[PDB]
RNA sequence: CAGCUUUACAGAUCAAUGGCGGAGGGAGGUCAACAUCAAGAACUGUGGGCGCCUAUAGAACUUAUAACGAACAUGGUUCUUGCCUUUUACCAGAACCAUCCGGGUGUUGUCUCCAUAGAAACAGGUAAAGCUGUAUUUUUU
């Protein structure tokens, strides 16, 4: 078995490309690299980029995305 | 005053327990309920007469059932009683091929002890034979030197703002509890602490002794007497009026 | 402990029905539940708000997104109540 | 308190039905008490793949229908 | 009327749960547990069963006043006159009880209280076969005897969930008068012993497999149950499991809010002793000894339980029992433990395989059911059958096969790999063995046991009944092997009827005995002398009683108890002697090898090699039964006369049966 | 509609209760059991749904209604 | 330290509804009369379905090494025995039977010894007894 926390830790260690989907919001996504870790799914993510979904790119700085509104993580 | 503290006041009264008390029904004197310590005292007193074996397994082949079986099979358990046989021994085998000494083997002597224990097996053509008991062993140790919860006769094994239940008890074993324990394992009369009253007639203090296996190194006459008593008992038991 | 949860647990085995917040009704053999109503079912149909049915083998469902769970009338009779 | 009993669904391909009428696919790798799924990545419902390995949050899950029996 | 008895009418003991619900539950598998409770002699399995029954039911007619009070045990399931009068549970007369767990939800449970005594181990075996979990009840005092070990081994062999019941704590509390610490130590020792006898699975009171019982005094409890009852008020929901885990394994309280694995100097005893055993002891002593009012007050405070005004005036032992009942609530803890033990239902398949052969599952295609034991439950013959798959309806036409004709059938099937329905019967009436009453039912579903009336007359002992609808289905099906009644029988009692006039009657009686008592070989010899090869003395006696009273009522002669002897050879055969109107050698096998035997040609050869390190040619030739038969001349490999030797081997079997 | 002046929800057990929900549906049924988190067990439940005109009716039976989705509970009628 | 249910409390409007209501004894007698206590493990009614099923219920007592007795006598009858030779009076076993010395349970009725109130809950307090409680993903932040 591989827990979610463990996975998160691994991702952090890596510093590989991550693409986050927002909760209750289909049209917008985020794409960055995981820097932080918390007890909840909340993580700080430098080099983030906002993406409008194909139903391309937009300018965006360094961000911490809150745990409550996460959907997807991948790295 | 020390040992027999409770019983002494009433023990030797005409009506063994007083009228107008909470320990008996009343002046009709039909029912009684006792406290523990008094009961314990009584038990202690009665050591001579109530001398009974707390081990139930002791009565192996001295059961009423066993006696009945013996009677049926005309087979004395040597200690116990003997009767006229139920059935006349019709010795009419006629040297048949069954039960012959040509045929069978005699490793075991097939004692009549074994007959009343497995009547339907070892005895052939059993009639009116009741079924006997077949029991567990009784590891029950009572301390005679005035001590409390001790592995004496046997051997040891090889190897958030709260407390456990019944906290503030401060003592596992209450001062009366050894006595209580003793009472617990004892037989019918004292086991209980409430009862219906029997007539003085209807108590039997001799009975118990004769039911027991007789104490060894007694004379022959005594043994005979015991046997007779047993027979008397057994017959009474058998034919229920 | 939650009595509805207990009831749900009891219903384990039976052909239960199950609607979500989305409004998509399921109906099938209940497999397993937890303190939070983490239901599982077997041999289960699935109808959307439109009405188009879709059959499926093994479904797991999360209690938060579950709206209400229909049990058969047999468990009305006994025995966890009193 | 109790762990989600998803040991039957371990190493099987599951259609995770998620919030906003969306769907995810993939083989099941791991899980925890909050129902955060860990699964090897697959296509989002014609169809197109994103990511190698994926970790889905518990709150987002509407359902998870087993593709493999 | 009758002397050997059941209820005989529909004024049955009414039940606290409604029976309809139970029936409904029985429809669906996964919500049925066949328990089959087992142990040694007088461990108290029957007592436990009785207690369970009492818990289930409202007001039972058979239970007198005395029994209710506590005094006499209600031995419920020993309903037979014999099993009463004798004191032994002799036959399988279990129960079907809707039993709740710690999780309030409830499940139907087919208990089977086997005999403890070691000559009815056939019965025990049968129970094991029936049942999917097995409660191994053990006398605390006697501990893990060899018998217990044997039972455990048997359970392991025929794949079953072993949920232990360490019974008769009363004996250590009061009879022995062990100190609480001493008692705890004893318990630990027992547990260790159990573990040792077990192959792998570690049993302890944590995990809820060991169950601490005192079935006379009328309480069973797993520590979990205890915790639930009495350590919820204090300890919050998060650490309750943790607390439970802590309790047993040599940890202490440290006079402080969290526990520690080291020994502490101020406090004396471990957590189990402090949080359970000690409490129990206190309860006991107080019940026996303490001022009643004080005790009542304590109950009100600590356990949150009130003594009735009537229950205060009780006699000591009865009072104690009552108190225990009040404390340790109606036995759900045990049920919970059982459930926990049998949370894996993957074992079921394994068990089935063991019973029959490595099976391909075909549930919807056909109904099939292991007829286990015939019984004379309510005077009339019923058959204790476990429906394994399908549903067995009343008045269904059903094919049956005695396990005698199982191996042969299998062989035939293999060979095959026309409809040859050899026998069959109609199901007269299905019922649930509910101890003293048979509550009747129309259906009977997968994974549950039931009494069926029509089957009995087909087979002798242990049948497989099935209702197919196809050739493919038939092919798929398998046939349960004969029950290995662990105790082999070598107590040879020879009969003759005393009046030859009524030989038919005697024969009938014998047949009945064979049907009912499974651990009973009945050889009808050439000399007109019937022979019964019973298991032991007591068992034999019981059988005789049954025959010579209930299933015949005949005057019957009986031999001295002999044994089945068996011929063998010490040295090897010296003379190569042929026979005419064949020459075969003789030599004993290896002792170890023999033992192994007691407990594909290439594969066989390999096995042989592993066992004794014999020659390969010998292995190749070998083909044994019952012992060993080779075909090891020179010309047999060239010759076709020696080839095809099944018929030849049949002949040998006769020889094996009846030696020189 | 008539009903006694009740104090708590637990005291009005087995009364015929109307139950309003966030989606718009109205579940009518007798309250068999309650929860700390307002989950209700309903005896002979009937779902009344109002689409965007007139009350569409659906008979259910024994139902376990979760507390999250409930808006409020009105007493429709007495027991029996 | 919250909540609801009950007593002990004023003064209420006193509807509303419950519950204690034709609201009135208790303890006991070596006191009665009756009933009933060995039968399909066995109880009694109630309607309904039509001598039997299905719901209602009730149930005091006695029972599983089977009994009202943790107790034990004696008769009568046959059959077999034994001392015996006549019988009674006896021996000891069997089968039926009875008698007796006792036992409960229930209902009345009495006898004795102690005693005496015909109305209280609601709005909620005052005080005390029964149980429950101690916002970051699945309930209410
Ligand atoms: N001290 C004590 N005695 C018990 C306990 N449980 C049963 N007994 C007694 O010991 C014996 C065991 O009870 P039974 O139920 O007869 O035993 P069993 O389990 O039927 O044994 P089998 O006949 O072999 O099945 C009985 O004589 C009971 O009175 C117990 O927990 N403590």
């Amino acid at each position: 078995m591989v827990p979610p926390i463990n996975c998160i830790f691994n991702f952090l260690q890596q510093q590989t490309p991550v693409t986050i989907w927002l909760f209750e919001q289909i049209g917008i996504r985020i794409k960055g690299k995981i820097v932080g870790f918390d007890e909840f799914m909340n993580v700080v993510i430098d080099e983030a980029v906002e993406i409008p979904v194909n139903s391309k790119g937009t300018p965006l700085g360094k961000i911490l995305l809150k745990g409550d509104n996460i959907t997807l993580i991948t790295s | 005053s020390q040992d027999d503290e409770y019983v002494k006041d009433w023990l030797y009264d005409s009506r063994p327990l007083e009228e107008d008390s909470k320990k008996v029904n009343g002046t009709s004197y039909k029912k009684w309920s006792f406290d523990l310590p008094e009961m314990s005292n009584l038990y202690r007193l009665s050591t001579p007469l109530r001398d009974e074996v707390t081990d139930k397994n002791y009565y192996y082949l001295f059961d009423k059932k066993s006696f009945f079986n013996g009677k049926a099979l005309n087979n004395a358990i040597p200690g116990g009683p003997k009767f006229e046989p139920l059935y006349p021994r019709e010795e009419e085998e006629d040297y048949n091929e069954f039960n012959s000494i040509d045929r069978v083997i005699f490793r075991v002597p097939i004692r009549s002890e074994y007959k009343v224990a497995f009547p339907h097996l070892y005895n052939s053509r059993p009639r009116s034979v009741r079924i006997p008991w077949y029991n567990n062993p009784v590891s029950c140790i009572i301390q005679n030197d005035e001590e409390y919860d001790t592995p004496a006769l046997f051997f040891d094994p090889s190897l958030e703002d709260f407390a456990p239940l019944l906290a503030e008890e401060e003592e596992l074993i209450l001062p009366n509890t050894k006595d209580a324990m003793s009472l617990y394992h004892s037989p019918f009369p004292f086991n209980r602490t409430k009862g219906k009253m029997v007539r003085a007639q209807d108590v039997a203090l001799a009975k118990k002794w004769f039911l027991q296996h007789p104490d060894e190194e007694y004379p022959v006459k005594v043994k005979v007497s015991y046997q007779k008593l047993l027979k008397n008992y057994v017959l009474n038991e058998l034919h229920p009026t | 402990n939650g009595i509805p949860v207990k009831l749900l647990n009891e219903a384990q085995g039976h052909i239960v029905s199950l609607e979500l917040t989305t409004g998509a009704t399921y109906r099938g053999k209940l497999v397993e539940s937890e303190d939070s109503m983490n239901v599982q079912l077997r041999d289960v149909i699935a109808t959307e708000p439109q009405g188009a049915v879709t059959h499926m083998d093994q479904i797991f469902v999360r209690g938060s997104q579950i709206k209400f769970i229909v049990v058969p009338d047999l468990l009305k009779n006994a025995p966890l109540f009193k | 308190v109790s762990t989600p009993e998803l040991k039957k669904y371990m190493d099987k391909k599951i259609l995770l039905n998620i919030n906003g009428s969306r769907k995810v696919a993939g083989i099941l790798r791991g899980y925890d008490i909050f129902l955060n799924v860990v699964l090897d990545d697959a296509m989002e419902i014609n169809n197109h793949q994103l990511g190698l390995q994926t970790v889905i949050r518990g709150n987002s899950i509407i359902s998870l229908e087993a593709l493999d029996a | 009327e009758h002397t050997i008895f059941t209820q005989l009418k529909k004024n049955i003991p009414k039940t606290r749960y409604n029976r309809d619900y139970m029936l409904s539950m029985a429809n669906i598998p996964e919500r049925i547990i066949n328990v089959g409770v087992i142990g040694p002699l007088h461990s108290g399995k029957t007592s436990l069963m009785d207690l369970l029954v009492i818990d289930s039911h409202k007001r039972i007619p058979d239970m007198s006043k005395n029994v209710e009070l506590g005094w006499k045990p209600l031995r419920y399931l020993d309903n037979l006159k014999q099993e009463i009068d004798r004191g032994l549970s002799i036959k399988l007369n279990g129960s079907t009880l809707l039993c709740t767990d710690l999780e309030s939800k409830s499940r139907m449970i087919n208990f089977l209280d086997a005999p403890g005594h070691v000559n009815f181990m056939d019965e025990t075996a049968v129970a094991l076969a029936a049942s999917d979990l097995v409660l191994i009840v053990i006398d605390v005092v006697e501990g893990v005897t060899f018998v217990v070990e044997q039972l455990i081994k048997q359970s392991i062999k025929n794949n079953v969930a072993m949920c232990f019941v360490i019974n008769k704590l009363d004996r250590l509390i009061l009879d022995l008068k062990l100190p609480p610490m001493d008692a705890y130590l004893k318990l630990n020792h027992i547990i260790a012993n159990i573990n040792s006898f077990t192959k792998g699975n570690v049993f302890s009171p944590i995990d809820n497999n060991i169950i601490f019982a005192s079935t006379k005094l009328g309480f069973t409890f797993t520590i979990k149950e205890f915790v639930s009852y009495y350590y919820a008020h204090s300890i919050p929901s998060s650490k309750i499991d943790d607390f439970t885990t802590r309790l047993w394994g040599s940890v202490y309280y440290h006079k402080g809010n969290f526990r520690t694995k080291p020994f502490e100097n101020v406090e004396k005893y471990p957590t189990f002793v402090e949080f359970i055993l000690i409490p129990l002891y206190k309860i006991f002593s107080y019940a026996l000894s303490m001022e009643k009012d004080k005790l009542k007050n304590l109950l009100r405070s600590n356990f949150r339980v009130n003594l009735s005004q009537e229950a205060l005036q009780y006699d000591p032992q009865p009072f104690l029992k009552h108190v225990l009942q009040l404390i340790f609530r109606q036995q759900t803890g045990l049920v919970d433990a059982i459930t926990r033990c049998y949370q894996p239902f993957e074992l079921f398949d394994n068990k089935t395989a063991h019973l029959s052969i490595p099976g391909k599952s075909t549930p919807e295609g056909t109904l099939w059911a292991h007829v286990l034991k015939t019984v004379d439950y309510g005077g009339a013959e019923w058959s204790l059958v476990r429906i394994y798959s399908g549903l067995l309806k009343r008045g269904d036409t059903v094919r049956i096969l005695d396990t005698s004709q199982s191996e042969s059938r299998q062989k035939r099937q293999l060979h095959d790999i026309e409809d040859d329905e050899t026998p069959s019967c109609e199901v007269e009436e299905i019922g649930l063995l509910g101890g003293r009453y048979v509550y009747p039912v129309h259906e009977a579903h997968k994974g549950q046991i039931v009494l069926i009336k029509g089957i009995s007359s087909a087979y002798i002992k242990s049948a497989t009944l099935y209702s197919v609808k196809s050739k493919e289905d038939m092919k798929q099906l398998k046939f349960f092997k004969p029950l290995d009644y662990i105790t082999e029988a070598v107590f040879k009692i020879v009969l003759q009827p005393l009046l030859p006039r009524e030989l038919p009657k005697l024969l009938d009686a014998l047949n009945k005995i064979s049907k009912y008592y499974p651990g009973v070989i009945i050889k009808v010899e050439e000399s007109g002398e019937h022979v019964i090869l019973g298991n032991g003395e007591l068992y034999m006696d019981c059988l005789l009683y049954d025959l010579r009273a209930s299933y015949a009522k005949i005057e019957i002669k009986i031999s001295d108890p002999l044994t089945v002897f068996s011929e063998s050879c010490s040295n090897e055969s010296f003379a190569s002697i042929p026979v005419s109107n064949i020459s075969v050698a003789a030599e004993p096998m290896d002792s170890k090898m023999i033992q192994d035997l007691s407990r594909p040609r290439k594969l066989s050869k390999i096995l042989r090699t592993e066992y004794g390190w014999d020659s390969l040619a010998s292995r190749n030739v070998w083909s044994f039964y019952n012992l060993i038969n080779d075909t090891l001349p020179d010309e047999i490999s060239p010759e076709l006369l020696s080839k095809y030797k099944e018929q030849i081997i049949q002949g040998f079997y006769w020889a094996v049966k009846e030696g020189p | 509609i008539q009903v006694a002046h009740s104090s708590r929800l637990a005291n009005l057990i087995d009364y015929k209760l109307r139950v309003l929900t966030q989606d718009g549906r109205v579940y009518i049924g007798q309250l068999m059991a309650f929860d700390k988190h307002m989950n209700l067990v309903l005896n002979e439940c009937i779902e009344e749904r109002v689409p965007k005109i007139k009350v569409e009716k659906r008979v259910l039976g024994l139902t376990i209604l979760r507390g999250e989705q409930i808006l409020s509970t009105v007493v429709e009628d007495k027991p029996l």
